[PDB]
């Protein structure tokens, strides 16, 4: 609960730094101040994810 | 937009060792060994 990049970089942080989920995910954030993205993808033997 | 990312490059390998073996042996049909003591003899009963 607070640009757009600041914003999601918090969220990254949170899911790297989760006692569980951060060995099977894997997270990524590009992009500058209003064109800002984050990736989720499938990571180590964890075989489904999803995003809502 | 247009937007690239970055990730770790991973190889893979398979790595295997083996060694091989051998063996020997040599002798002969003996006669007679090897005594130190070595004497003209004469045995009787």
């Amino acid at each position: 609960t607070a640009t757009a990049e600041n914003v999601l970089q918090q969220f990254k942080t949170q899911i790297e730094a989760d006692p569980t989920i951060k060995d099977k995910v894997s997270v990524n954030v590009t992009g500058s101040n209003g064109s800002a993205t984050m990736i989720i993808t499938k990571a180590g033997d964890n075989d489904f994810v999803k995003v809502t | 937009r247009v937007h690239s990312y970055r990730g770790v490059l991973i190889i893979t390998d398979k790595l295997s060792v083996e060694a091989g073996s051998r063996a020997s042996l040599s002798g002969y049909i003996s006669d007679g060994g090897t005594s130190d003591v070595f004497t003209i003899c004469r045995l009787l009963d």
